[PDB]
């Protein structure tokens, strides 16, 4: 059993503790540990009534100034925004799961290592070489060794998948995307100043474009396709799910049934529990809460000239994404070294 | 269907009498069956036809487009 | 300009998957469809009192539809008469314009020997008397009419005068399609599989031939193997140059039952001169109607292959 | 280095016209024969006293033959004996040297597994009974020597062990050629025209198949029609992937009589992965012996074509 604790109790982290309470019996980790910048009496509340999820049914929440009791099973908690001052070693740490969106660096990251912890997962695209991993495209590959792994955003998470299947069935010369991406914690609710303009503009009357390097990072977790890949992100005016456009050059022509074809038949061999293939007419927010890391719409698949692809994927940022960071950290548990 | 549902069996009559009576290998009952034939092909054409019976929104937006329940902004 | 397309068959004007299929390709939009039921010299009453079918070539009024037919030709909106067919009459005629594409469809599209020359691109239909007989019995079977089995009678009466009226027209037509009790499957009823031929006519230029791996030398292919498992039955192609009526012919023939997708696609990357401007264009152009009757075998492919040559005819005759 | 090509059949040793093809194409300067009759253990005398037949696995001396063998790779000149054919005894040993290129041929240059580990590539060559009988014929009857008919009974005599001894070799060998009596022309004597087919193995690299038109997927080829006038009979080829006795095969086969040139040329020009550097040289090497037997027929299409994959090998092997 794994003795495991939680950076930063925002979204990923609340949708960290929410998976872990659902899929506790069959883990070998233990949620021991969280630090936000809140005291306890105000994440246990923003535990158990989620304002996306609604109110958590299963087991009781409930907390007092030092600890959270959460059906039975208690949790410590502290609050200090230096990790440098943080009881790892007196708690037992192995695996810590960076969640604040500050310590993407390998320096700032690497100070819970110092402070006496033993693995970091950090969710986030880090600065530098930090090894990333994606589960489902090369969870595999990783080596025990090192402590301080990366899965990257959720918008490569659910991306990579679909262009490992399509560049190992067809071959990829070039390829970009553009997803229209929920609206996240980081951008001013009015017309606050921010370090970049196009984020500090309105969250809910805009659609506010960015530039975003996350399409990169699928040139890392597949190595042949780096300096190929290159997309944006446009951030639209709803709270949870997101879709992803990509648009491939593939070099071995095909239809549009096709490549339909073999992602879903790749979402029942290899992709399972990865990739989930829907042939419904659904719409946004019937994807709230969906498990899948991508769900393929098929019926907007498109192939001009035979050598042109154009995929859409239904994803999930705070609940998939999540999935995906507990499956990465029970699959370090089940290789801990 | 109630007139050439008539018909048809009308012309069945005549295709049993005629054939059997006239000459069963000539041009007279060769054309009788061949209109017999001709009422059974329209008979075809009304079945797919009312096989292709839409039930509301062929009409209700047949007659009234621009309702809320079938304004396309195809945009 | 102006284009014109016969087709020749039985199957009812306007009653025909093959044409819903040419919609699907060209658009209502660019083509109009002209039956030739309505160009009947006198009525159902009259049939019964001259005592003659609806295949008599006294039985049409073979002229006016030539003038109308040549007068598509310089762009005028023609008035075409329209048979009333519950009645049997004759409806005073309709004001119709013409199109970029011009149909013409019905037992005799091809019997005057001047429209034979006015005709850009001709499509005879056969249609076997087994297939005949399993359409029947779904015929009267879906209706639940009961007329059944002496309708196998009314076949072999309107047989006769059928072979001398209708059938050398196909030695004129440009392309037939055949279609066949299957050989390959013999434990179904009569109509499910169909073992369909295209025999082709070479000669007039710009159709080419659809020749699988070879011009010419017999060619049976099997598409089963390392890359394909095959269901039951699966698929058994051929290919032939053959002198149908001493003319020079090529036919290509499939027999057997589409059941999925790379079955399909992997028969179409081996057919050439198919005339595509985009890889796979067949499939996508079987696969855009599920529905159809006929897509899971070959007669939906010939029939879209027949039609794509028809926009090759076209390219040809617009530049 | 040292190469070695191994051959099996009872078609007498140095006795059969494939090893001459090969001559014509390597040149006995690059390569030397070796019988495999010459490595008994004893005599026909001793046969008849052991009551055993030139078959059994104790009837050579199957290690001393893989210890030349094996000194064959090491470039030692080796000394081997020699069966004297005429009174079934043995010779005292000729010292012959290693070449570029070595083949081994018998009725058992396969049954040992650890040649079969050495031997770097295999053909067995199968002949059907019938054309067995049909040989037999005209081996009795060109020599007159008034033998025949009991030979019949001497055939299924030889047969059992036979099918024991020598037979389980070819589920090892690469490439085996079956030659059959033709199922195309019925009125000759049986041995005219020959059904053959090469089925070949896929898997071990370098040795790719030689496939018609397709990869896996079963094709039956006629060339006659609008390019060759075929005589009686003409030709007919196939091909299909297969499984023979579970192992991933491709039969190629050819049925018919090669008549004249341009229907041997228009088949070449066809077959694929032949490996040739040379435009036609399948054709050229066809018929730079007009007289050896079996060069009008597929018999020597396909011994030609294994020996043009074994140019494939050698250069494979050679870099
Ligand atoms: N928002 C999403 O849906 C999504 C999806 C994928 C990845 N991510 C990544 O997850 C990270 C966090 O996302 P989020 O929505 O939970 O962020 P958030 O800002 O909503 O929540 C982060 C929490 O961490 C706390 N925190 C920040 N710095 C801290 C520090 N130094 N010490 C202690 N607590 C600290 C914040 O006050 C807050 O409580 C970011 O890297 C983000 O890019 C977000």
């Amino acid at each position: 059993m794994v003795r495991v604790a939680i950076n930063g109790f925002g979204r990923i982290g609340r949708n960290f503790m929410r998976c872990w309470l659902q899929r506790k019996a069959n883990s070998k980790l233990e949620i021991v540990g969280i630090n936000d910048t809140s005291d306890p009496r105000t994440n246990a509340h923003l535990l158990k009534y989620d304002s996306m999820l609604g109110i958590f049914q299963d087991a009781e929440i409930t907390a007092d100034d030092d600890c959270i009791y959460a059906g039975g099973h208690a949790v410590k908690c502290v609050s200090d925004r230096n990790p440098e001052n943080l009881p790892w070693s007196a708690w037992g740490i192995d695996l810590v799961i960076e969640a604040t969106g500050v310590f993407t660096s390998r320096e700032g990251a690497s100070k819970h290592l110092s402070a006496g912890a033993k693995k970091v997962l950090i969710t986030a695209p880090g600065k530098g070489n930090i090894p990333t991993y994606v589960v489902g495209v090369n969870h595999h590959t990783y080596d025990p060794s090192e402590d301080i792994v990366s899965n990257a955003s959720c918008t490569t998470n659910c991306l990579a998948p679909i262009v490992k299947v399509l560049h190992e069935a067809f071959g990829i010369q070039q390829g970009m995307m553009t997803t229209t991406h929920s609206y996240t914690g980081d951008q001013r609710l009015l017309d606050a100043s921010h370090r970049d303009l196009r984020r500090a503009r309105a969250a809910a009357m805009n659609i506010v474009p960015t530039s975003t390097g996350a399409a990169k990072a699928v040139g890392l977790v597949i190595p042949e396709l780096q300096g190929k890949l290159n997309g944006i992100a446009l951030r639209v005016p709803t709270p949870n799910v997101s879709v992803v456009d990509f648009v491939a050059q593939v070099e071995k022509p095909t239809i549009a049934e096709q490549v339909n074809q073999v992602i879903k038949e790749a979402s029942e061999t290899t992709m399972k529990g990865i990739i989930h293939y829907s042939e419904l007419e659904l719409v946004s927010s019937d994807y709230r809460g969906h498990n899948a890391s991508s769900i393929l719409d098929a019926s907007l698949t498109m192939v001009l000239g035979g050598n042109l692809v154009k995929v859409v994927a239904w994803y999930d940022n705070e609940w998939g994404y999540s999935q995906r960071v507990l499956d990465l950290a029970e699959h370090m548990a089940a290789h801990w070294a | 269907m109630s007139n050439l549902e008539k018909q048809i069996e009308q012309a069945r009559e005549e295709a049993h009498k005629i054939c059997d009576t006239e000459g069963a290998t000539s041009g007279q009952c060769a054309a009788a069956w061949d209109a017999l034939e001709e009422l059974q092909a329209e008979a075809a054409h009304q079945r797919a036809e009312q096989q292709d019976h839409k039930t509301s929104f062929q009409q209700y937006c047949d007659d009234n487009p621009d309702a809320a329940e079938c304004r396309i902004y195809d945009d | 300009r102006v284009v014109l397309i016969g087709v020749a068959g039985d199957s009812g004007c306007g009653k025909s998957t093959f044409l819903r299929r040419l919609a699907d390709l060209f658009g209502e939009d660019f083509m109009t469809v002209i039956c030739l039921d309505d160009y009947h010299s006198l009525d159902r009453k009259q049939r019964k009192e001259m005592g003659i079918t609806a295949l008599d070539p006294r039985a049409n009024n073979f002229d006016l539809m030539y003038e109308q037919i040549k007068a598509l030709k310089n762009g005028e909106s023609i008035m075409k008469p329209i048979y009333n067919h519950e009645t049997g009459t004759i409806d005073p005629p309709e004001k119709v314009d013409p199109n970029h594409v011009i149909v013409i469809e019905g037992l005799h599209p091809l019997y005057d020997e001047r429209v034979r020359s006015l005709i850009d691109f001709s499509v005879y239909l056969d249609i076997s008397d087994d297939v005949k007989i399993a359409w029947k019995i779904k015929r009267d079977m879906a209706e639940r009419g009961h007329s059944y089995e002496d309708v196998i009678a009314s076949i072999n009466a309107r047989r006769p005068d059928f072979m001398a009226y209708i059938d050398p027209q196909k030695q004129y037509a440009d392309v037939v399609l055949q279609i066949l009790p299957s050989q390959l499957a013999k434990e179904e009823k009569v109509g499910n599989i169909l073992r369909v031929r295209m025999l082709q006519r070479e000669g007039i230029p710009g159709f080419e031939p659809v020749y699988l791996f070879d011009e010419g030398s017999t060619i049976t292919w099997i598409p089963c193997g390392r890359k394909l498992t095959c269901s039951y039955p699966g698929i058994r192609l051929s290919y032939g140059p053959d002198e149908y009526y001493g003319h020079p012919v090529s036919v290509l023939e499939v027999d057997g039952r589409f059941e999925k997708l790379d079955e399909l696609i992997y028969i179409e990357s081996h057919l050439s001169n198919t005339s595509t401007k985009h890889y796979g264009e067949v499939t996508e152009l079987l696969l855009k109607h599920r529905d159809y009757p006929g897509s899971d075998n070959g007669s939906g492919l010939f029939q879209v292959l027949t039609g794509l040559k028809m926009r090759a005819t076209y390219e040809r005759l617009t530049s």
